[PDB]
């Protein structure tokens, strides 16, 4: 049984990992307090992906929650899974950096990530065959992206064959809080290139622009946003838990995807998305809704897909479905928009089915797209980032911080490789 | 004697014989639970007891496939020795099926084989099933069929491989992990049958009448293929069409064996009335480029040498006569340089019913594998289709860093491109 | 007549006696309170009152284990007056157990040996049963095999040793418990079997299908071997395989006397019924490295002279017939000096199930007794094990301080390795 | 059937034993008058190791209690077990001497020390088979380091065969409550060289640890460091008190542990040790508690085993084991930390189990580590006593006594040469 130790770095990162844990427990019917009350058994023949045992029928999920500030450990503890996680994970500092990155990464995250790496190891220890790492956190924030890519240097450097996920939150040009969001931002993927296999750049400005016009609620505060991100999240892992027509584990979509080494940003997407009593009663009927899920607003990067051309493509589906009517609908896509796909990768719509959909629908269908439209992600960080470089502003709370100034133009220049590197395919052939 | 046994890896490999399985214990009356409330030795190694275990290797390196088997019903049948299941699911990876992870668990299988292949006093030869769709399929096959040529050289090997669909496609991947097996399979093979998965929803949308088939649907017409051919070894006729003295009919040369399989009739239960299925339509059905097993068309070729295996109420008499007119009164060109037509593989068994309400219930069935020169257009699309990829030197990172010399690709591109070579070059004999 | 005596050493001599005559009392009727609700004779010296008292004595320094035999189930089965029990356990130390404690038990064990040798018309031999891991096992067993020679010269004496693993192992200073020990047991001994603990748990894991065995799960599995092998002494068939019989039909020389038991089948209640269990099957299996009773690969060394015992429903037809197949057209070679073959101990009387729940019932079994010179490299271990410890001095102040001279270590390695030399000295005939 | 007479010298080894009493007690089911009132019978058939016989069913333990401080007697007459001891043996001074190595050896230890030899040897005579003595100390006091080793000198003078054990708690350089602690530790321990054959240095820090780290109490009021030191000192001895599937002796553990008969001084350790209400129902699972009982957090002596290589391990299992499971176990930690053991002793890690667990559990297993790492316990104090006797402070309190002055460099250099003996295995093979 492979499994998946769940790092939760960050603030957002903690706030959807609520959420998350909260789809998991629903989907494989386990109560709060830990036990199991589901009641077929295709479920509990397989939860060790995620779970561990306790001396009774009851379940605890392989969680490391960190986050530098207390309080949303305290949220966790006393929301609707307080007593399901294991309380000697629960690592948290005491201070919290404000926003800043030298800060949660040499100064504060170094005195709280050898004590993160001995519940690493002993969770790794109760495995029989590992898989990977899977942590959520946000970039543009202090401690999901200095604690965080700290995190990550440091476990790969101990399992470098283990697979390496990370859900993270790129900051928008719209729907910024933070001032010194490009500057967090462009410093993790400097150390989130070298050493995540393939990470998922969830943005929250599409995130806003669903809950408006495709899912059409009133407020979308923030029970949802943080929501569908793990919807998203548990589809990706739905083929390692349940028996498939064909199913897809995390090392296939990491080999299917990535042309080469450099390549693993994803934009993910899952579809169908209703309304909340409208659309799913009045007009939507369920097959065939890749035309929902290859739409430019059904995504969650804040990037426009036709705006460049696609790379390789993930479909993990979940309901039952019909394997013709999965592949011949998913070539009509490919000969529709033929010019929006790479030439040199023929055929690269990867397809995996499972037989459980989530509860409450009967089909259900995530999408992966490695484009390379995310370019255009990174070339508004790296222009905000050079504005206010130039300046220097905003530099002696980094530099106060035991980190010099000569690693911020080391730093850029490795992002601008990237987007030379990404826009190196959009255009040749 | 003649007992015959059949290895299973992939998750092709395993979803067959979980329903090709389900086929056999109907042609013989055994229950699920083994237990028959004559011969059929050439499939099942009884005990003593009263029961009846399987004479087949489910392997697979991913346990989430053989667990569906192992868990529901049919789970009494096998014999849990059997079931080789590894831990990792060697996604899509040629070299971490034959350089990687397939290297751990081969010494289990073949193991497992000689545990087998001990009880058969008369061997009539090996029955793989895989699909070349990248995985085990492809990666731990190539390193089994190389594994089975040193320890059994002289005996048969069939293998009814899945070949990847020109445009219905599942990996990315797909056009690397079938060159690479196409290097095994051009030597240690024998009569590597490649049936392909577009082919068979176009038998599933017209001749059989139903619409939106899952791979329940699918392979049960990849499990009566496999019945009719073995329908020589454990019923009776004017047969004498076993497994050696039937491939000495279809290989001119030791690298042409790439037949393809063709079933007919599929007719459905509510069109099974309003058709005399008769051994003249029978057998005009069979030669259809939209009644083949793969997306090729033989008008476009020119066959070599076919193999007409029936079953059912037949009678030689008429099985020639209907033959006298495909042979010399149609416009399907044979090669000039073998006259003698094809076999005939005549036996008395009619086919039987899968419960599960597919094809109505007939009293004859063909099996023709055909060694046609139109398998050289089921490569042109792949020898282009890789060459695009390899180009670019796209997902060659993922195999050169498991345990692959990056010049195997440059090794197995110029090996198939000189097959296909080889394949064209027996087509003309008259200048 | 034919009586053979069984006397018990130590923890490991206890704990499998508790389990080995809870064998005997199935293979004959005889229930807990030695009362039979023909021919027991050679275990069961009974009484004129309807009892049973089992010709086994029951030795430990330490009372915490007999104790537990003594007021548990079968505590009135056994003779109270030969349950000798010392006061201090002497654990893990050769010279507490042969020069301080043990010289005071001896003189109540062998005094209790000739309360039981005046009761045997035929003797056929003793069977003793320890471990070479310290303590009692080691210590005072040398010291009584030392003691029995003198007495008895011409009688033959079992020896169901168990061997120190080479990974898994419970006492610090089990090599030196080890080499102390060979010298007494080239000499005085006769078929001086040595299982081990570690090549159960690759049986108890694989081959029987239970997860986490005891040692009440390896001390059954030890209790069928010494029941097979004295299956000849008590039952019919074609045996002529008596104790003084099969001895000089094993041992080349008076030095090679180190065979490894083996047993098959050992398949567990589940795939009891998917796999006919016949006679080509069972031989076949009873001569894998992975079914060896010892940590040792017999595919690396050479046979000299194996001992089949079968017993159960075989006929002397086949089991020649499938010997030839593993006499001739097999890899695993013979010594060139002795083409004779080996010796075939057929039983009538099937074995019977310990109602415990370990392995089902069969019809068949084998006891092979393997004499190869792949024990040369389970004494590789303990020849440089021990003298891995020795060259630092360690753990020897505490048996210098108890009557062993200094000395003793450097004569029972340098006659351990001389041993060792001349196991592999008869490998080779041809220049 | 083995017997061991119990010695509780000094005060804090008679709070440590008015707790260890009261674990055998509710381990045999022996009520606080005495009686038996326990259901199972295998527990009452080998209770004359720990006891004696009444004239009635009571039951009255071999326990002879030393102290030259009174009024901590009659905090055990006047406790839960007052009526339990026999009153004869409780063994008393008048003065108490005031944290004083050469009072209570030499003048005041010797005036009462001829009282106890009256009382062990009377309990040496109503012994069938005696096994060995116990004794009960704190190290750096004044009356369990200045009579405790008069005693243990006057015992091996009469009883060379027999074993002899000593749970000596050593002084810790951040917990200390004594100024002359780093005398009366390094006087003690060259009379503690030559006689006892096995110790077992715990510790005060490390207990302080414990229970804020890994037990998590709030508030270690020392009714827990003295039953934490009362578990482990059980658990030495479960295995001559109850049938087990591979029992050790006393006399096994000292011929399986030390190599030279200079290097008896173990780090014992106990495992499992959950939380309070937490790990005890929820996260904690009891196959495979090694990797807690390896730990460098659940030590008894403050030290740090990966600091220096292991000479010998005894790990004595309490639970119903088995057998694979523990020793398939055991292969995996040797393999882990190779480097961690001493190359010439291969396969160290001495096993034994038992079949009846602690009254609260189902599965436990004491550990008892021969390390070299305890020259780093004896390098603090030759560090701070070398300190204190160059300027040859607080030497007028024991040179005013029978003690000369040439006695200490004689102490200091027969503890040198025992951290010079246990550094000649560290680094040589
Ligand atoms: N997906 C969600 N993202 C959120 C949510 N709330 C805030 N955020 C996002 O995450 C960002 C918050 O920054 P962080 O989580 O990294 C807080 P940081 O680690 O920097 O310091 P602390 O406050 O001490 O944890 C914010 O800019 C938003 O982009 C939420 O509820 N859901
Ligand atoms: N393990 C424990 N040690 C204690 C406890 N209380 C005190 N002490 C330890 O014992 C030391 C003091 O106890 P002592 O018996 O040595 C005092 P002394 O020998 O002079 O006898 P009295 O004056 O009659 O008390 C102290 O430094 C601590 O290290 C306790 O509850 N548990
Ligand atoms: N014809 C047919 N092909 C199938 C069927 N199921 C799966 N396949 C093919 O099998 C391939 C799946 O991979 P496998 O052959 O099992 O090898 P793999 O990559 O190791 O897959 P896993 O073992 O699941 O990890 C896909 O390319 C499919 O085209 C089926 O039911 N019928
Ligand atoms: N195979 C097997 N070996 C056992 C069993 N019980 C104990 N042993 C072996 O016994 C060895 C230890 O020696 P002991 O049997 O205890 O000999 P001993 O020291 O004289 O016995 P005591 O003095 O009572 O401690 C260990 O290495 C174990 O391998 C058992 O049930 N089965």
């Amino acid at each position: 049984m492979r499994e998946i130790v769940h790092i939760q770095a960050g603030q957002c990162g903690n706030q959807i990992g609520a959420k998350f844990w909260e789809v998991i427990s629903d989907e494989h019917g386990i109560d709060p307090s830990g036990n199991y009350v589901g009641d077929s058994d295709l479920q509990l023949e397989r939860i060790s992906v995620y779970y561990n045992e306790a001396s009774s029928h009851k379940y605890v999920p392989r969680a490391i929650l960190v986050d530098l500030e207390p309080g949303t450990m305290d949220s966790v503890r006393s929301g609707a899974f307080g007593h399901l996680f294991r309380p000697d994970n629960f690592i948290f500092g005491q201070s919290g950096a404000g926003n800043n990155w030298a800060k949660g990464h040499y100064t504060e995250g170094a005195e709280l990530v050898d004590s993160v790496l001995d519940v690493v190891r002993k969770e790794c220890e109760n495995c029989d065959c590992l898989q990977g790492f899977q942590l959520t956190h946000s970039l543009g924030g202090g401690t999901g992206s200095g604690m965080g890519t700290l995190l990550i240097s440091k476990v790969r450097e101990e399992y470098p064959d283990r697979i390496m996920n990370t859900f993270s939150v790129v900051p928008s040009p719209k729907v910024s809080d933070t001032v010194v969001e490009p500057y967090n931002a462009t410093l993790s993927i400097h150390q989130l290139v070298e050493n995540t296999d393939e990470t998922y750049c969830i943005d929250n400005e599409a995130l806003y622009d669903i809950c408006f016009r495709t899912l059409k609620l009133a407020t979308p505060t923030y029970g949802d946003l943080n929501h569908l991100v793990s919807a998203t999240m548990s589809g990706v892992t739905t083929s390692l838990r349940f028996p498939g027509q064909l199913n897809a584990d995390l090392r296939k979509l990491a080999v299917n995807m990535v042309p080469f080494p450099r390549l693993h940003f994803f934009m993910p997407g899952f579809a169908p998305l209703t309304a909340r009593g409208s659309q799913q009663y009045r007009a939507l009927t369920v097959p065939e809704l890749t035309q929902q899920m290859f739409d430019a607003k059904n995504m969650m990067a804040a990037c426009d897909p036709r705006h460049g051309r696609y790379l390789t493509v993930a479909t993990v589906f979940r309901g039952r479905m019909s394997m013709k009517e999965v592949d011949e609908q998913m070539l009509a896509i490919q000969s529709k928009n033929s010019s929006y796909f790479v030439e040199w990768i023929p055929n690269n719509v990867k397809v995996a089915v499972c037989d459980i959909p989530p509860r409450g629908l009967k089909m259900s269908s995530t999408f992966i797209g490695n484009s390379t439209a995310i370019q255009e992600l990174f070339k508004r960080i790296s222009e905000q980032f050079t504005a206010m470089f130039r300046r220097k502003a905003f530099l002696h709370w980094y530099t106060g911080e035991g980190m010099d100034e000569m690693e911020f133009t080391e730093a850029e220049s490795n992002m601008n490789d990237l987007v030379s590197e990404y826009q190196q395919y959009q255009d040749a052939t | 004697m003649r007992e015959c046994i059949s290895i299973h890896v992939g998750q092709a490999g395993v979803q067959i014989g979980n329903a090709c399985w389900e086929l056999y214990c109907l042609e013989h009356g055994i229950q699920p639970d083994g237990q028959m409330p004559d011969s059929f030795n050439t499939f099942f190694s009884e005990t003593g007891a009263g029961k009846h275990v399987p004479r087949a290797v489910f392997v697979d390196l991913e346990p989430t496939v053989i667990d569906e088997v192992r868990t529901g019903t049919y789970r009494q049948l096998f014999h849990p020795e059997q079931l080789i299941t590894g831990k990792e699911d060697a996604a899509n990876n040629y070299a971490r099926g034959h350089y990687t992870i397939g290297k751990e668990i081969i010494d289990l299988v073949l193991d497992r084989i000689r545990k087998l292949a001990d009880q058969c006093t008369g061997l009539q030869g090996f029955l793989v099933f895989h699909s070349f769709g990248g995985g085990t399929g492809s990666g731990f096959t190539s390193l089994l069929m190389e594994r089975l040529s040193v320890d059994y050289g002289k005996k048969s090997k069939l293998e009814f491989s899945i070949y990847p669909a020109p445009q219905v496609s599942t990996a990315v991947v797909e056009p690397y992990n079938s060159i690479l097996t196409t290097h095994t399979t051009l030597e240690h093979s024998d009569c590597a049958f490649m049936v392909d998965n577009e082919a068979i929803y176009d038998i599933c949308r017209r001749n059989l009448d139903i619409e939106r088939p899952t791979y329940t649907n699918l392979n049960r017409l990849i499990g009566q293929i496999v019945s009719s051919i073995t329908a020589s070894l454990r019923f009776d006729g004017a047969l004498n069409v076993d497994l050696t003295e039937f491939q000495t009919n279809l290989v001119p040369y030791p690298r042409i064996h790439f037949p393809l399989a063709t079933y007919a009739p599929v007719i459905s239960a509510e069109k099974a009335y309003h058709e005399q299925l008769s051994v003249a339509e029978i057998t005009n059905a069979c030669f259809e480029p939209a009644n083949q097993m793969v997306k090729c068309d033989p008008r476009h070729g020119k066959y070599m040498a076919c193999c007409l295996l029936y079953r059912g109420d037949v009678v030689p008499k008429d099985v020639n006569a209907a033959i006298a007119t495909i042979k010399t009164k149609r416009t399907i060109q044979f090669v000039d340089w073998c006259p003698t037509g094809f076999k005939v593989g005549i036996n008395y068994q009619p086919p039987t019913v899968v419960p599960g309400g597919d094809l109505a219930k007939v009293q004859r069935a063909v099996c023709m594998l055909s060694n046609t020169t139109a398998i050289a257009e089921a490569w042109a699309r792949l020898d282009h289709k890789f060459d695009l990829m390899y180009a670019k030197r796209a997902f060659v990172h993922w195999y050169v860093g498991e345990g692959m010399e990056e010049g195997e690709f440059s090794e197995a591109r110029e090996d198939m491109a000189a097959l296909e070579k080889d394949y064209e070059e027996v087509g003309v004999d008259s200048v």
